[PDB]
């Protein structure tokens, strides 16, 4: 993967603490 | 290695590979003594 080594939206959903 | 073939032979259109999926690591955090609460329990000095 890579091969470069040189070296939002408001949705209603409850939230608790 | 010597393989000779006629007009059309199969197994010339295959693909096999095992890509990496990323590398992770962690950076250790360093703590200092004077920042702790144990520093108001003693007096620290130093003689070379």
């Amino acid at each position: 993967r890579g091969m470069d080594d040189v070296a939002n939206a408001r949705v209603p959903a409850d939230l608790v603490i | 290695f010597f393989k000779q073939i006629r007009s059309d032979d199969n197994s010339l259109y295959s693909a096999q590979f095992d890509i990496l999926l990323g590398t992770y690591c962690n950076t250790l955090n360093f703590v200092r003594f004077l920042e702790l609460g144990l520093s108001v329990a003693c007096i620290c000095t130093k003689f070379p």
